[PDB]
């Protein structure tokens, strides 16, 4: 992205919905994104 | 005029060793040294 390596990843993470009595896992969604930069270390 | 020749090739063995050790200042040794510490001083924004 505008002459730039980007990394993009998909990353979950479980969390427990309660349903009362019980409860329950669930998981939820997030998307990551870094770049790398001048001196090849990455942001 | 033997003991003066013996003066001069004492002279003249000091004169090509520390023209040597002037000529080769640094290392390969000593330069992969500096190196180093160049390496471990640079990890200073990927830590962060």
């Amino acid at each position: 992205y505008k002459s730039r390596l980007y990394l993009l990843w998909l990353e979950q993470k479980e969390i427990t919905k309660q349903t009362g009595y019980q409860t329950e896992t669930d998981y939820r969604y997030e998307l990551k994104l870094a770049h790398i930069r001048y001196d090849g270390t990455w942001n | 005029k033997t003991v003066l020749e013996k003066s001069k090739a004492g002279a003249q063995s000091r004169f090509d060793s520390y023209g040597k050790l002037y000529d080769e200042n640094i290392n390969a040794g000593e330069n992969q040294a500096m190196t180093l510490r160049a390496s471990a001083a640079g990890l200073t924004t990927a830590v962060q």
